[PDB]
RNA sequence: GGUUGCGGCCAUAUCUAGCAGAAAGCACCGUUCCCCGUUCGAUCAACCGUAGUUAAGCUGCUAAGAGCAAUACCGAGUAGUGUAGUGGGAGACCAUACGCGAAACUAUUGUGCUGCAAUCU
RNA sequence: CCUAAGGGGGACUCAUGGAGAACAGAAAUCUCCAGUAGAACAAAAGGGUAAAAGUCCCCUUGAUUUUGAUUUUCAGUGUGAA
RNA sequence: GAGGUAAAGCGAAUGAUUAGAAGUCUUGGGGUUGAAAUGACCUUAACUUAUUCUCAAACUUUAAAUAUGUAAGAAGUCCUUG
């Protein structure tokens, strides 16, 4: 047996997971968090600070960004509304060696939200985690254990997906 | 650039964990405060209710520990349910109560302690613990092993946990961890339990489902379908179920459709065999040869 | 400044073997001990509640007590001019059975089964251990096996 | 500055290396053990000899420099200084201690010098070259002797050059496809492990 | 709205730079000059 | 003999790269009314066993495999050491006598065994 | 020095490296993979610890009461500590 | 039973340490390519890989000799049952 064209092979996405990194806390944070709770629809997650720095203006344990995960139809659709920005054409190294790839908007209301003066304008960075099936393999907790070589997800086979499901280019 | 770090020195530096560890399969922090007994109750034993699910199947085991192994007391499966009257849904939380109760009713046979210790003959889903007679002999004494399963409010090991303390063993617990346990008034709503131990939920489920999506109801309640089985006769299922499971408790393994020596002999065909050192020799010195 | 605390000079004593740290195997907690057995004491250097103190550590009692999670072991320690009893309680990860009672106790059986079987045939039978003796005579075969003669080897420098 | 070196001659101390516990030790006088043509293949210098100790003993850091360069000067004036590669074999690793630079009390030494501590059969230099080369080479080390303290023998090695094989088992797997060239030494075949990566290596290894 | 926090599961306890932060380990961004 | 649940010893069991896996089991797998937990039904909870798959997990086999384990006309009775002499040597140290006796190295072999219960082409 | 940095329970895995993501760069945040501990555990050093003893969360006061036995230092006295 | 000293080890962890060789610089400079492309080349220095010389009272997988704990019965063993 053993066959790679197995029903059980096809690459699918497993999250989309949403970046803004505003390097403060207080009302642009909050906004920004507002944004991301518009876009997924979701409560977004703040993160702290792991270490101060002063040339980056942050300190250990401020809220400095704001991230959400979205999985399902909803990851899909904000994942093309996305590509739609990037006019459906990304790059030969955009695509890590464990089959992974991301870009980054630089504008918020390209995506298709409407706009307000208060809030203003942020970027956003965007990263898809693809997978097949039995991934919870790897993540339950009784027998946990790793997959397999051959379903391993990789640079190649996640271009070539992206590629083929979404007809765009990776300009290599 | 970076050091190539699977060295022939962290391998030989390195201390597997134990055997059921790397299997993730034993909590052995757990396993040592649930087995460990009092020193001085020297060779008696700590009972065990160890409780697994699989994605098909319900186990229910009691054990004692040993310096050669676990030993099986009793064990009393979800399988079985189909000879006590169920047969669908044999990992419902009422499927766990079944299960529960069997192995309890099994182990008192076992024991003796039958018409003593004969639990909550009218379950009503109030909490309650196996008290002993006066001038008698004390319930056989049992602790749950949920193992490596998450403690939830409502999850199905304390499923097992209430069918077995209902069916005469003595196993220490709390109601708060039932289905129908008010965190906020800390007060068991002994309903919703009973409720729960007599399929209500799904019952309530297919009720729900039937005259709203009626294409997933087909699929999902298809055995019932064919069945002829509604909602309001699905706690009938259990309830009887319960009484039979009281009936006769014991326990009767399955006729073998082939023997011992039948099975071995047809498996030992799909078993590939180690080479013989010479065999790997020859394979050695033949692609030594066409290498040239 | 000297430093006599209570477990100085334990560096490699309370070590764990090397690939033997973590999780204890629970043969340890499933053993019974009953008063008069004979054991052994060896501190585990990850359970630090009822450590023996350094002197114990290597030393054989008898246990005089069983308690929850510990047993009570008699050692005799020399305090100048005389010995004096000690009791020591050990939680059961510092202690194992001794091995020397088990060979005993099965040298006891085996005399007392020789003994009934001598006494069955009428004949006796001696049951006291013997000390190695000289070897007896004997004649050795040099067909095959014809003496080789050596001799001393010269000087050489290996180097 | 420096004591006679009688001062410090004998293995009597433990060996007190540089450590986090002690810091402030100056350096060893000898930074350089390989000399001569260091980068010659194995099969150009067939000849090893070596000086070897006769003595448990300590040697300073200064008597390895004064001999190092006095066998250096000496081989490369009368051969030519790619006729041959010296190497010295002992590192000194022992700090000596010095009290003066009241009386007994507080006698705790500071670090003063670096000396090797060597035993009896311990090669102190050692120097592949040609055959041909022997009486200078040899000439080279005997000289050398004059600036240890204690006895040691100048002995011809049995080996091919620097390695640890008898310079007929050398040629034996020299023509047997089982040594290769890894700079100024050699890398030899194993019988263990993977067999293409080995059969790769060792391309004319004459398998038997 | 809720305000949940991404928790802490590292282990560094010290309030202080980070392990490989050097200055003349990065390359020349204005190389193009 | 396979498989599962619970284990004992805790790598001869681990690791890397390949290949195969009948039956059952296990597994991935499907869904969100209900108990429950999340930024996210991904993990955790529950429901169905129904729609699918051996792709992965798991199991076994392969490799002059890494590691590990064991053995030894391997090294070596070497290194070290208890005891002795009005032994040698200026000394450093060494030999001898009666005893004990390594580690590395080298070579070869192996690569989980097993207890209770249940189950299976 | 610490109302937790004590006690119980639960969940998680650390240092670091590699490959990726707007501003973002050697260092901000996100993702995956590797990761026997190369981290952390108040404070010296040593030992100990990985579904934890580490990190985070929930509940708490056993850091309570009574008076004996024992270990260390030891005279087998006291004190401290256990 | 216990031990971690002698010895041994360092192509075993930690720490110290000599020399080349082969690779990568894409996250080092100098020079030489370019009317500019960071996209090559010569070089040294870095790392990486397989090697190489030498070490440790406060290093270690291993590990003696001597010394050291216990046992070798009648207060024991077995059988039955208070």
């Amino acid at each position: 047996s053993d066959k790679s064209q197995n029903v059980m092979r096809e690459l699918r996405i497993e999250k989309l997971v949403l970046n803004i990194c505003v390097g403060e806390s207080g009302d642009r944070l909050t906004r920004a968090a507002k944004v991301l709770e518009q876009l997924s629809g979701q409560t977004p997650v703040q993160s702290k600070a792991r270490y101060t720095v002063r040339t980056f203006g942050i300190r250990r344990n401020e809220k400095i960004a704001v991230h959400v995960t979205v999985r399902g139809p909803k990851a899909e659709e904000i994942l093309e509304r996305g590509l739609k920005v990037k006019e459906y054409q990304l790059r030969s190294k955009n695509f890590s060696a464990t089959g992974n790839f991301g870009f980054g908007i630089d504008e918020h209301i390209d995506l298709g939200i409407k706009y307000d003066p208060s809030i203003g304008i942020y970027g956003m960075d965007f990263y898809v985690v693809m997978g097949r099936a039995g991934a919870r393999v790897t993540r339950r907790k009784r027998a946990r254990s790793t997959i397999g070589n051959s379903h391993k997800t990789n640079k190649e086979d996640t271009i070539q997906w992206f590629k083929t499901r979404y007809d765009a280019e990776v300009l290599d | 650039m970076q050091k190539e770090f699977r060295t022939s020195a962290y391998h030989s530096r390195f201390q597997t964990p134990f055997r059921r560890r790397q299997e993730g399969k034993t909590d052995y922090y757990q396993r040592k405060r649930l087995v460990t007994q009092h020193k001085a109750k020297y060779n008696s034993p700590k009972y065990r209710l160890v409780v697994r699910f699989t994605n098909k199947d319900i186990i229910a085991q009691i054990v004692s520990a040993h310096i050669t192994g676990d030993v099986v007391f009793t064990a009393a499966y979800a399988h079985e349910l189909p000879r006590y009257g169920i047969k669908y849904g044999l990992t419902n939380w009422s499927a766990a109560y079944a299960v529960g109760l069997l192995v309890a009713r099994r182990a008192l046979q076992k024991l003796g302690l039958d018409e003593t210790y004969t639990g909550v003959e009218e379950v009503e889903g109030e909490f309650e613990l196996t008290e002993a007679v006066e001038d008698g002999p004390r319930p056989f004494k049992v602790f749950l092993d949920i193992g490596l399963q998450r403690t939830t409010t409502g999850a199905r090991v304390f499923g097992v946990l209430k069918g077995a303390s209902d069916g005469g063993l003595y196993v220490p617990h709390s109601p708060n961890r039932f289905p129908g346990w008010d965190i906020e008034a800390e007060e068991l709503d002994a309903e919703l339990l009973r409720k729960y131990i007599f399929g209500g939920h799904v019952a309530e489920y297919m009720e729900e489902l039937l005259d709203d999506d009626e294409e997933k109801y087909k699929s999902i309640f298809k055995n019932y379908i064919e069945e002829e089985i509604e909602s309001e006769d699905v706690e009938e299922i259990y309830a009887n179920a319960h009484e039979a499971i009281r009936a006769d408790p014991s326990f009767k393994p399955t006729e073998k459709k082939f023997t011992k020596e039948q099975y071995k002999a047809e498996s030992k065909k799909y078993r590939q065999q180690k080479l013989t050192r010479a065999e790997r020799q020859a394979k050695v010195a033949k692609k030594i040869a066409e290498f040239k | 400044g000297k430093s006599r605390g209570y477990r100085s000079g334990t560096r490699y004593a309370f070590q764990r073997d090397f690939k033997k740290h973590g999780a204890i195997p629970l043969s340890t907690y499933l053993k019974v001990y009953k008063v008069g057995d004979i054991v052994d004491i060896k501190a585990n250097g990850s359970i630090q509640k009822g450590m023996p103190h350094k002197y114990y550590h290597g030393k054989t009692g008898i246990v005089y007590n069983v308690t929850k999670s510990s047993v009570g072991v008699i050692i005799n320690k020399v305090v100048g001019n005389r010995y004096i009893e000690k009791r020591v309680n050990l939680r059961v990860e510092h202690v194992k059975h001794s091995a020397c009672r088990q060979e005993f106790l099965n040298r006891v059986k085996s005399n007392a089964a020789k003994k009934r079987e001598a006494k069955a045939n009428g004949e006796t039978v001696y049951l006291k251990r013997q000390a190695a003796k000289p070897r007896g005579s004997r004649i050795i075969s040099t067909e095959g096996n014809i003496p080789q003669t050596l001799a001393p080897v010269a000087y050489e420098t290996f180097i | 500055a420096r004591r006679p070196a009688r001062c410090y001659r004998y293995c009597k101390n433990k060996p007190y290396p540089k450590s986090r516990y002690n810091r402030a030790v100056p350096d060893a006088k000898i930074r350089i053990y390989d000399l001569g043509r260091k980068k010659a293949t194995v099969d150009e210098f067939p000849l090893c000899i070596h000086l070897v100790s006769n003595e448990l003993e300590q040697l300073s850091s200064e008597a390895l420099e004064a001999a190092r360069i006095c066998a250096n000067k000496y081989i490369t004036k009368v051969s030519g200084r790619d006729s041959f590669h010296l190497r010295v074999r002992v590192h000194p690793f022992h700090v000596l201690r010095i009290n003066k630079m009241q009386g007994m009390r507080g006698a705790w030494g500071k670090p003063h010098g670096l000396a090797a501590r060597v035993s009896i059969g311990q090669i102190i230099m050692s120097a592949r070259t040609k055959d041909s080369n022997k009486d200078v080479v040899i000439e080279g080390l005997r000289r050398a002797r004059y600036k240890f303290p204690g006895q040691q023998k100048i002995i011809i090695s049995k080996k091919w050059g620097f390695t640890p094989l008898n310079r007929d088992e050398y040629i034996a797997k020299k023509t047997n496809g089982e040594v290769i060239d890894d700079g100024a030494y050699v890398k030899f075949l194993s019988r263990k492990g993977n067999l293409e990566a080995n059969l790769q290596q060792f391309p004319n290894y004459q398998y038997s | 709205p809720s305000a949940p926090s991404r928790e802490v599961v590292k282990k560094n306890t010290s309030s202080k730079k980070s392990d490989a932060a050097p200055a003349s380990a990065d390359p020349a961004k204005a190389k193009k000059k």
